């Protein structure tokens, strides 16, 4: 249900840039990492928090 | 050049004749300390 929930166009909408001014994704509090999330090739750094 | 510890650009870095957008990987933030005439005509190389 977390993969079919996050989705992976909602998680490339919610894609920011870091300090360093690079892809960053953050997770906080999820359950688990979205199979959908290792999709994001273009991903640079992955922030889990609370998982 | 991303990640390097640099504070400025070479002015007469526009002066490259085969330079384009995806020649080019710096962050953002010292990618506009350049004039913005060589950034212009960077992205004018980028059309096609």
């Amino acid at each position: 249900n977390l993969n079919n929930e996050w989705t992976l166009d909602k998680l490339r909408q919610r894609l920011t840039k870091n300090a360093q001014d690079k892809l960053e994704l953050h997770l906080f509090m999820l359950s688990g990492i979205p199979d959908t999330v290792f999709d994001l090739v273009e991903l640079e750094v992955l922030k889990l928090e609370l998982i | 050049l991303r990640g390097n510890r640099l504070e400025c650009l070479p002015v007469e870095l526009g002066e490259c004749p085969l330079l384009k957008r995806s020649g080019l990987v710096v962050e953002e933030d010292l990618f506009s300390t350049l004039p913005p005439e060589v950034k212009e005509r960077l992205w004018r190389a980028d059309k096609e």
